[PDB]
């Protein structure tokens, strides 16, 4: 066919990201008047104050626990916008390593409570 | 967890396992062998991307500090799909103290499993993803005549030269010799300001006190050229001295066969490794079976450019090319009578053939004598794409993957050269402990027009644009010098080989050098069993009258997907039962006329 | 004249479109290098003729087709940009995927 | 030396500067002498800015960056002693005034030696994370160590707004790198740092005129930066809401009622090294042309 | 573009034969330097074209003839020597007396 | 072509005053470096020709009208001197106020 | 007549070449099937062993002695080219100087036997 230089061949199949990492299903509220935008690797529980969590059975969340120790699953690299007054429904996975956070917010700056 | 589609994950992060990429606009393709990454933890930098403090980059440790056995690098290459003879894959590329320090999975150990390289506060990053990367190459032919190769080497992804001359003088332009204490110390001089990695080759002639001293005073090998007498006592004097020296040996043989023929020349090397500059012999060797070094063990068999693409037109720009050379008047029968019998289209096109067999390990450009320095990694991929177009697929190599050819013609220009100046445990491949020599290539432009290129960690050229300009990739887009060429940069990112004796003597001092002086080892110990995919030694005979280059039967396996009995049914046989190699010149070529002005 | 040493540079610009130009007039498919010179003159000509930036951008899109360039050539050109002194002073000039149709 | 009257004090009365015999001799008669430029807000990207720069009238740069990395071309930030040294080695070989800054994020001792290698300074970039620790921990070692802190805020608001960051300031003076917030900054209200005492608030060349042509331009400059698809409705809100005709046309107002105070070129990451005088200079033609005379002025 | 060096230093064969040219089309005789470019630009475009070797080692000495330069320049120029970029590739072009009848 | 330092920087105001000619066709007014560029190239090509020195400093005062250029630029241009190789060597010419009228 | 630069007027009379340097015709034959090409200042004695040397009266030297200490009348940088199976005459002189020769073959690496 047509002569591309640098033409990629792709494999058969679809790719696997975050294998053996349980995911749970969460929701998230933009509360203030301006836009707010997380990334993958965020510390969610550090985020800004104006996004409101509700748990997997749809309750409130004001203190964040279902927030800590975890981060986005999704694409590494990517973020999720939420738009003043959006409420969208996401996905979160545990953090991995030795399990400490250090600067973000500071909320944490040592290792996860187990 | 979730899932990606492969299109979707290579515009992220580049392709992966079992994915395949066209290089350039030839005919071959490389396939991700494997991917050293972890899905979905992939380090990408960017705004509110994974590189940033406390999610993707560590925020405790200090460039010193170390977790188990990762240390915080100075520069990560994120994603980079490698093209080096120990493999093709996808891994990250970390870099500390201007070396290759860790090849694997980068980010913060804090959050994520399995951490070989730390991305810290003292870490600078590339983005990697989409390009490949491999090592830099070397020039072991080259004659130093004017300052301005250095910029055209970066340019066609040379790092290092194994030079030799001074400057604009007629010995130069023929050898590339640097003769004596004198010319060795102003080639170190002068390459004290020039970015790029350089060693020098002495006169190898004369008694054993005349040759020594100019390894004493830093020269790291010897040439022993026809124009300065490469004859019996000159072959066997300098062998003597390299030995006692550990320093390599290189020949442009007797053409004129003055004092003996071929096997006069290898019998006076008693068995000691050598050489072989241009061994096809159509720029000079011995007339006309000089390729039959090729099955010799101690003799690393090394090619120039100008003859290794097979063309229309290589006949032609060849013979009058001696007529201006040596001044070969087309009307006097000697001299046509000795260019008619020394450009021969038989063992131009014989070759290539060994090249794709491994028979001749060295690809190299006898700059400014007879071949072209930025040419070097362009001239050897058009060859790989030749045999490629007229003898399929090499052996184990598929539709959509030429990675053992690849690996195989890459190693004649970054590996086996390293080994044989002895400066492999430096330079030469992708490797932790070596030198952070990277050239990035973007897919469409490989082994034609380089992105960057990187010494020691440092940028030295690149691809850039307006300096004024809101951003670097503004016309005029042009290889730009870096600031690895200017202040302290340009001595602290390239180094300069010189013979352990020569390092010994203090010559940095008393040369007032300013670069870090790198010795050269294991000169001698290594033969044609060590080059990297290319230590094949077929039986080739040179028809003294025909000038056809012919080998055995068993020498055509193992070659190619098409087992040697298919093979015999193309190439020609000779009275005995040999088969000539031969193809027809190639018309079109890539990496060519779609890419360069002019 | 007076030159700065970007004005100097940009005369690079200048003659590669200009053989550019020439080999096109030849009747010659033209490669990557001389297809992105061709177009950058085309911007910065226009540029200096007073043209609004978002003119250019699209109007630099018809410069080149792609029967008028080496095979794979148009795929290559993914983005040309240059830098110009319009009416308003210096602007930037993005042209994407100018080799189409 | 001396600013006043030259000549020979033998023969001339109140001379405060002598012309001897080994004195050389430029005739400034009809022409202009300024002071040489600083350019605050340069990405040390390739060794030809500083050429240009000069042909613009700049003398000193306080740059950051490894040369053509990814890192530089987001960042003016020198990561480390190694970086912090190759810039300083660099520049001993060119004919520039140049100082280099660091990474302003982690822990303390991170940044410290950072600062102890030799940097004037931190950038604090939200490539690299622009959070209130990074903030905080930056401005407590710059108070240490008696340097400058340089900040790129949260564009995104991901860890607060921009009252956040003020908050995390402390009070400690910081340089608010391009103020306005077309390239980056607390979107949309990152202009509001010019009402803060502690904070030197400074543009970058790009959108300095405001133009007929300044609007398409950054826009497509956003598309194209952070590979926003313009088919995807969120890139396209991320790139519609920064950039504001708003701001840029008011950013040339508060410059001429000297609330913003510094300006400089963001080098070839948004803006030009060689036209910061000159845009400084059209600016001033603009507000001129559209206000009059400023106060004190006259025809 | 992706301009390396030597088609950066390429371009000034592309002037020096453009003042030729024009020079020649108003009548005067060429020197020594402008002969050599215009010989020069003539490989070069030529070899782009896709013309042999061969071909142009001939044709470059129908460019100029003698009454066209100035006096003692045929003799002169006894060599003039340049690398192009051929279809299959860099190649070298050598022409011997380009200046005769 | 055996090309001194000096002879390869000449080749900036052929270049330049090649774009300055280019726009004027268009019905460009010409800014100060474009009508250097073109008044310098008017000399250089004059003194190639053979004319006199002085001849060269009356004639290069047609080259441009007030008309011509952007406001501003006849009262910038106040001299432009140039040395060329004139038949009997390398003379120095200088124009005093070209753009008049 | 024609201005020509850079050209030559030679004086009037022939160039002698090694004046007082007797020389001895004798003949040489390449017994080899590849062609020999040999120096004018390349010690004859030392050449390609496949070189036949025949002495002045036209008789077979099997051990070179008419070629010892000597080498060839010809120009300097010259040389003489001998074909396979080709018997040529040359002229022949003997070596100057201090008469020793080291290098070469390493055949003599000393003073010339007297
Ligand atoms: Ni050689
Ligand atoms: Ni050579
Ligand atoms: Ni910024
Ligand atoms: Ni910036």
């Amino acid at each position: 066919g047509k002569l591309v230089p640098g033409a990629i061949n792709f494999a058969s199949g679809e790719i696997v990201m975050n294998e053996g990492r349980e995911a749970k299903v969460i929701s998230i509220k933009n509360t203030g008047d301006r836009p707010i935008q997380v990334g993958s690797h965020f510390h969610l529980f550090e985020v800004n104050s104006a996004l409101v969590f509700f748990d997997e059975k749809g309750n409130e969340d004001k203190e964040r626990k279902v927030a800590y120790g975890r981060r986005f699953d999704i694409p590494s690299g990517t973020a999720i916008r939420f738009e003043p007054g959006d409420k969208k429904e996401v996905s979160i996975i545990d953090l991995a390593g030795t399990r400490e956070v250090w600067g973000v917010n500071g909320l944490v700056n040592g290792k996860l409570k187990k | 967890m979730f899932k990606i589609s492969r299109k979707n994950y290579s515009d992220l992060y580049g392709i992966t396992t079992g994915d395949s990429v066209r290089l350039g606009d030839t005919n071959l393709w490389v396939k991700v062998e494997k991917d050293l990454t972890t899905y979905g933890e992939e380090s990408v930098f960017g705004g509110g991307k994974t590189l940033r403090e406390g999610m993707g980059m560590n925020s405790t440790m200090k460039l010193d500090d170390k977790l188990g056995n990762a240390e915080v690098m100075d520069l990560v290459i994120t994603n980079a799909l490698i093209v080096d003879y120990t493999g093709i894959y996808k891994a990250d590329i970390g870099i500390k103290n201007g070396k290759i320090a860790a090849i694997g999975k980068s980010g913060n150990p804090h959050l994520t499993d399995n951490v070989d390289m730390i991305v810290g506060i003292s870490t600078e990053i590339s983005a990697g993803e989409g390009k490949i990367y491999t090592a830099g190459g070397l020039d072991t032919h080259v004659h130093w005549l004017e300052p301005e190769i250095v910029p055209v080497a970066l340019d066609g992804g040379i790092t290092t030269v194994i030079a030799g001359g001074t400057g604009m003088n007629d010995g130069t332009k023929a050898t590339t010799v640097s003769p004596g204490k004198f010319w060795v110390k102003s080639a170190l001089q002068a390459a004290d300001g020039l970015s790029i990695n350089a060693g020098f080759l002495a006169k190898g002639q004369g008694m054993e006190d005349p040759i020594f001293e100019q390894i004493a005073a830093g020269a790291c090998g010897l040439k022993i050229h026809e124009d300065w007498g490469a004859t019996g006592n000159a072959i066997d004097l300098a062998l003597t001295v390299a030995d006692k020296t550990d320093v390599a040996v290189a020949i442009h043989t007797d053409t004129l066969n003055e004092a003996g023929f071929v096997e006069h020349t290898i019998a006076a090397m008693k068995g000691r490794t050598i050489h072989a500059y241009h061994t096809e012999g159509a720029g000079g060797g011995h007339a006309p079976d000089i390729l039959e070094t090729v099955k010799y063990a101690h003799i690393l068999p090394a090619s120039t450019n100008p003859t290794i693409p097979y063309t229309v037109n290589t006949i032609a720009e060849h013979l009058d090319m001696l007529m201006v050379c040596h001044h070969l008047n087309p009307k006097v029968p000697e001299d046509v009578a000795f260019a008619d019998s020394r450009i021969r289209s038989q063992t131009i096109a014989a070759e290539d053939l060994l090249h794709d067999m491994g028979a001749i390990s060295i690809m190299s450009s006898d700059t400014l004598a007879m071949g072209r320095i930025g040419e070097v990694a362009t001239r050897t991929w058009q060859m790989a794409h030749k045999m490629k177009a007229q003898f399929g697929s090499l052996k184990g190599d598929s539709e959509f993957s030429d990675n053992n050819r690849v690996k195989r013609y890459i190693s004649k220009y970054t590996i086996n050269p390293a080994i044989a100046h002895g400066v492999d445990s430096y330079i030469g491949s992708l490797e932790v402990g070596k030198l952070a020599d990277i050239v990035a290539w973007e897919p469409k432009f490989f082994g034609a027009k380089p992105y960057y290129v990187v010494k020691m960690g440092v940028i030295a050229r690149c691809v850039a644009g307006d300096p004024n300009a809101s951003i670097p990739t503004c016309e005029p887009v042009i290889m730009r010098d870096q600031f690895g060429t200017y202040g302290r940069l340009l001595t602290n990112t390239s180094v300069s080989f010189v013979s352990k004796i020569g390092l010994e003597n203090g010559i940095k001092e008393e040369y007032k050098l300013e670069k870090e002086l790198l010795p050269v080892k294991n000169c001698r110990s290594v033969n044609k069993k060590s080059m990297k995919w290319n230590s094949a030694t077929p039986n080739l005979e040179v028809d003294p009258q025909t000038f056809d280059a012919a080998v055995d039967f068993n020498d055509l396996e193992n070659w190619l997907e098409q087992s040697a009995s298919e093979l015999a049914k193309k190439l020609k046989k000779t009275s005995s039962g040999k088969y000539i190699l031969d193809a027809e010149p190639l018309t079109e070529a890539p990496l060519a006329q779609r890419y360069f002005l002019f | 004249m007076n030159l700065s040493l970007r004005e100097v540079q940009k005369l690079l610009i200048t003659v590669a479109a200009d053989v550019a130009r020439r080999r096109l007039a030849r009747g010659l498919k033209l490669n990557y290098s001389e297809a992105v010179a061709l177009i950058t003159d085309h911007v910065m000509e226009g540029a200096r003729d007073g043209k609004l930036v978002a003119d250019l951008m699209q109007s630099a899109r018809e410069v080149l087709r792609v029967d008028q360039v080496m095979e794979g050539v148009d795929t290559m050109v993914s983005i040309i940009q240059v830098e110009v002194t319009f009416p308003d002073g210096t602007k930037l000039v993005s042209v994407h995927d100018p080799i189409y149709k």
